[PDB]
């Protein structure tokens, strides 16, 4: 009942299932000598560590949260240092979301992971700037969660890989994400493939007022590799 | 380090309104409630209300329902409070405190005060 | 709800009653004459991190009190109470 | 893909996806009903099976509905879930609805149920000379009554909620592709001729 | 964990046991050509449906409930229509009683089934009328439950087939009833073989006042048959 | 349909008693408590007590302990209330309401009233 | 327990206090001048099945209030409150 | 908290109110004129082991009462009440 | 058999102190709290405080915070109570009762009383 | 789930383990004809009965309890009568400590058994008397539990055979004690080998005040024998 991955280990979970997004794992670049032919360094022992983020607060009037996954780890730790002085990467992720409330709370979350989530501004003709997208570690907040901030409805948002956190039954979710991009290797400082988003469908309630019910998100790059920084001559 | 820096003092003729600010720095602003207090000079204190900057829900004391309004800004990390229809008995010092992560009312960080 | 604090001035057990029961849920504050406020006791018996350990609080259903063993020069400050049980939350009168 | 159970008026936002069942609710009071119509405005208009089957004209297949209860761990009680075949009309009282095809689902044991819908069909039927529309007749209903009262302890809140899902089975068929009216014809595009200049 | 019988299905029970009253099932009339020789129609697919009755209320001062089993189903559904225009029937039953209370309630019921329960009036010399016996779907109420309304005590009432509903341990009971009569086929509008009776021995209690603790009774005819209404000439 | 039909109005000389009725139809009578109210003409209302027709346990307000009694009939489906020792201040309208299945006091169905 | 309702007449936020805490548990009634009464708000925030949706109620520990957005002709009626927390259950004074 | 008992003397339903709710939690005592005290009712409805069974107590949220069916000679004694809900615990005035 | 034997009566001039005792026998002394009472002659009674002889923690009524102290001896199985600064209004009878095993305040065993 | 030993039986425990103190059982005196050669009577059927002691009270301010094991049973029952008119015994014990609190209490005990616990008086030069040691069935109380009343600390007191009662997880402990003495048979009225001591490390707490959380200790002599009182001539 623990996830010992490298240096750190998130211990003592509830029973959980590795629901692979779609049907695949990271795979480590099977054969491309036609592109960027300086063999990828492929670091493996010094990146896989479950970078746990800040705990967020779930109150009655809360409305949703979103993180951009290559963006949330650009300034954190050993993966954050390899984003500078490298310009190509290739990695898949693993996400473990776990809230904790007693047996007197009630509610439901939708933990969904959205590939290529192009956002949209409400009621204007101007595209979103650089600062409304690259928020960072803190993430963001849905302004209009019913339309997922781009017009496509939430009722059909179960077509993506998703799990439910229903506080009557469970309090944990786990999604494994493969490399979802058209190009074989991508640029980390300006493109964001996945977009982890959690949305409370049924809001919480109790007899007293505004119980926090804090949530924890933990992200770990699975099978990462970068360009080569060391060459013979 | 948690700091609650309020504005300098100001005064106004009766029949007007006034707005103050309690700028906070050193923590994540959208997690804690921002309570506001009132102390007449020489007496005890009194609870006015709070603002929830994660949701912008406010809850006022029953005496101060029509006097004060409460807002909160996320970008500038600053909580405001605007009075209305000032009289002679509004001359007091006004405080601002911080709640807890779990929504309990025990105050460990405070402002310096602002006379009216 | 109204809370009354029985001594009006002090010249060292400062007690305060309550109109109802509050089930713990009481804090003790202090105000320096410069204008700084920090709490001393939270949840009627515990001590804040960074206080001299001579302070202590009693516990009951409705009648709570503070106990100071020895006195000091800058110990001289007006002491307040607070119930956080039900909104609107009310202070007390204060001593000294 | 979830549907919009709360079919009342003045339900604005994502409050349409849930129905509340408070402690102060009398027995045998109808909670909701779903008219099983894809093309018409109701709970099944904006789902995933009701947007792909706008592009096609004829549809015929079987469906599969799933409910889920989102209350606290202590709370108990029972419900009852009827299915009306396409001939008869919607029942109004609990006793006249028990004689149909029902299941008696409680809360403490399971928190999810599954209800197989046997068969639907549909078309569009432009049969006259002029431009007229002939709506298909209303096939089926799924309605829900309150069997016993909701029982919560003194610490949990007295309001719970339901969420409904829908998914077609593996014999749902489609034919004769057409164009969907879902957006609207055309409006003002801000830079409608980027290419020309 | 469900009882799918025909058209309806009572789902999501607690673990339960088919304690057969005595030692037998319905059996379908093994061989009697000497009596009523128009072969019984034997309907099987259109009667077995768990006709659930109205939920009754259990308060502190409540005292007991009783139903007459061929009488409680004379006006309900497809079994209720076959009682008219038929005059002989033969069936056994299945009873599922289920109450629901939280983990702060306390109490105990006795779910007993009584063959040939001839009642008696208190402190008079007049036999009970037609209206004090044929109550119908609503059932009745014990006036003096300690003597079972006929003088025979409740302390010895465990000689009949019975189960206990103890709200500390379980909240469900299930009894299967065979054909208990001297004649091979009986008349449904004037004779009532069994009499389901539930009696709270230990009354309930809680800190607050008069919690309802509603109960549900569900009855289903097992192996039913009737006379023949269709003949050649 | 739930209907609570009360009797017509009546009056009495002081020193006497009077009995009224609140006949209910449209639901199962033995499941719900039957609360009784009092409104002096021009003022607010006041709770008198209820009757539990499943058990015939009654619980009265402390002011109306000696004035009113409360009974309930199962056969005629009718709840009664009898006063005693009428004075000048008993001239009011008297209501009857219905509880809930779970024994909560929130009233959705009412009578029309009966003057004294 | 006694409940007071602060406005005596109205010519649109009708508040009512309480002597103690009541933990929700408050209903809002209305009385037409013909003599018919139906409730509007139950458990201090929910709405009855069949009410125009302009009504809304606030929530606190002890001070509750009703909020009406727009007015209307037959909206003009005296409004009462009720605490169902502990017997004997008491109404309020009423407005208008 | 204060408790009042409405009859001051008796010449047989002795009721006592309360300032708040006490949720059961009330005892009935009796004092013989010799000076001996023994309780009669505990937790507002139960009977002590060794009492004549004519005594009985009622129950509510805040207004409790004692019921005596028949009278007797040495039954004549002043009767007290007690709330054990919250400290300080207070008696009543007494009758007879 | 549970017996609570108190001392005989005594009196004192004002400005003095006095000490009494409530010796208990028939049970295990260190399991039950020892409550003390006060009855002015002709009026109702009043709770003074208790002593916990398992721990020697005492809890006093707010009126009797400065008057009385409460001790408890384990060896002699005797609970004491000492007054201070006697006045004219201290003339009363003083009782001693016994709690329960679980720390509830319902008193089944009593003393006889001691005048002052 | 019951411990049927002879005449009595402590029924309905939680799951428990016979953690033998050190590595041995009683063993019944394998071969010593060189000492006290009147063969030991060895009573077996009339001593092994789980003499349950008085229930003790655990409040917030409580501080510890101790019993001397050959001393706590000198005046109780059939083992108590064999201590008089015999002067040599040899026995091992079995201890079952069980407290009972709900799921809202919190605390922790240390159930330790100390061989040859020579006590000490605080702040004086006088050895403890006969009355401060031979307390009897009622046991005693630690005055200074942090130093175990002899200077040796409590932090190192887990070197003895011990178990934990943590009210979050379990509420039961069981220790089996062998014959721990240098001499083969010992004198029961003046020497006490073991010393059962239970010490609350984390004190209890709840929202209300001073919940009792009563505890029960049960002791049973395992393989006992005495000198011979009956000889031929």
């Amino acid at each position: 009942l623990q996830l010992k991955l490298g240096n750190s280990a998130i211990v003592t979970q509830e029973a959980a299932n590795y629901c692979c997004a779609y049907g695949e794992w990271p795979n480590y670049l099977p054969d491309h000598e036609a592109v960027a032919i300086d063999k990828p360094t492929q670091p493996e022992t010094a990146t896989d560590r479950f970078y746990t983020l800040k705990s967020v607060k779930w109150e009655t009037g809360s409305t949703g949260w979103w993180w951009k996954l290559p963006d949330a780890l650009n300034n954190i730790g050993m993966f954050g240092q390899n984003v500078q002085h490298h310009y190509l990467y290739r990695s898949g992720f693993l996400i473990h979301v776990q809230c904790n409330a007693t047996k007197f709370h009630q509610g439901a979350l939708l933990v969904v992971a959205i590939p290529e989530h192009q956002r949209g501004a409400h009621n204007t003709n101007t595209s979103p700037g650089f600062d409304d997208i690259m928020k960072g570690e803190e993430g963001g907040t849905f302004n209009h969660p019913y339309v997922l901030d781009d017009g496509t409805s939430l009722a059909c948002a179960t077509i993506f890989p998703h799990q439910w956190i229903n506080l009557r039954t469970n309090n944990s979710a786990t999604i494994v994400l493969p490399w979802m991009n058209a190009a074989p290797m991508d640029f980390p400082l300006r493109h964001n493939q996945w977009t982890l988003a959690i949305i409370p469908v049924v809001p919480l309630g109790t007899r007293t007022t505004s119980s926090m019910v804090p949530i924890t998100v933990s992200i770990a790059p699975m099978c990462c590799e970068f360009n080569g920084l060391r060459h013979a001559i | 380090q948690v700091q609650l820096q309020q504005s300098g003092t100001e005064l106004a003729k009766p029949g007007a309104s006034v707005k103050m600010s309690c700028k906070a720095s050193g923590y994540t602003f959208t997690n804690y409630w921002m309570h506001w207090f009132k102390q007449r000079p020489g007496q005890g204190l009194e609870w006015i209300g709070y603002v929830n900057p994660n949701t912008d829900y406010t809850d006022y004391n029953h005496k101060f329902k029509d006097k004060a309004t409460l807002t909160a800004d996320k970008s500038s990390s600053t909580a405001y409070m605007q009075l209305s229809s000032l009289t002679s008995e509004d001359s007091a010092v006004y405080f601002c405190a911080r709640g807890t992560f779990g929504n309990y009312a025990s105050f460990a960080y405070w402002g310096q005060g602002t006379l009216v | 709800i109204q809370m009354i604090q029985s001594p009006s001035s002090m010249f060292v057990s400062l007690s305060c009653r309550a109109s109802q029961d509050i089930r713990g849920n009481l804090d003790w504050y202090q105000q320096k004459p410069g204008g700084t406020i920090k709490l001393l006791i939270y949840s009627t018996s515990n001590l804040n991190s960074g206080v001299p350990s001579r302070f202590s609080g009693s516990g009951s259903g409705s009648d709570y009190s503070l106990t100071i063993s020895s006195l000091e020069s800058e110990d001289f400050a007006d002491y307040y109470c607070l119930q956080r049980n039900a909104y609107p939350l009310t202070f007390g009168g204060g001593t000294k | 893909s979830m549907m919009e159970i709360n079919n009342t008026e003045s339900a604005v936002g994502m409050e349409r996806l849930k129905v509340d069942i408070s402690a102060l609710t009398d027995v045998d009071q109808l909670l909701f009903n779903i008219p099983l119509d894809i093309q018409l405005d109701g709970p099944l208009r904006n789902t995933l099976v009701g947007n792909i089957s706008r592009y096609y004209t004829h549809w015929s297949g079987s469906l599969e509905m799933t409910f889920m209860f989102c209350g606290s761990f202590m709370a108990t009680g029972k419900l009852i879930l009827c299915y009306t075949p396409p001939g008869g009309s919607c029942p109004t009282t609990r006793e006249t609805a028990m004689l149909g095809t029902h299941i008696v689902w409680d809360f403490g044991l399971q928190s999810s149920v599954t209800l197989i819908i046997p068969w639907i069909s549909g078309s569009h039927y432009r049969m006259f000379n002029n431009d007229a529309k002939s709506t298909n007749a209303n096939v089926g209903y799924v309605t829900c009554f309150m069997q016993t009262n909701l029982i919560v302890p003194s610490e949990s809140s007295d309001t719970c909620s339901l969420i409904g899902f829908i998914a077609a089975k593996d014999d749902f068929s489609l034919r004769l592709m057409r164009d969907s009216p879902d957006i609207g014809q055309l409006d003002h595009l801000h830079a409608a001729e980027a290419a020309y200049q």
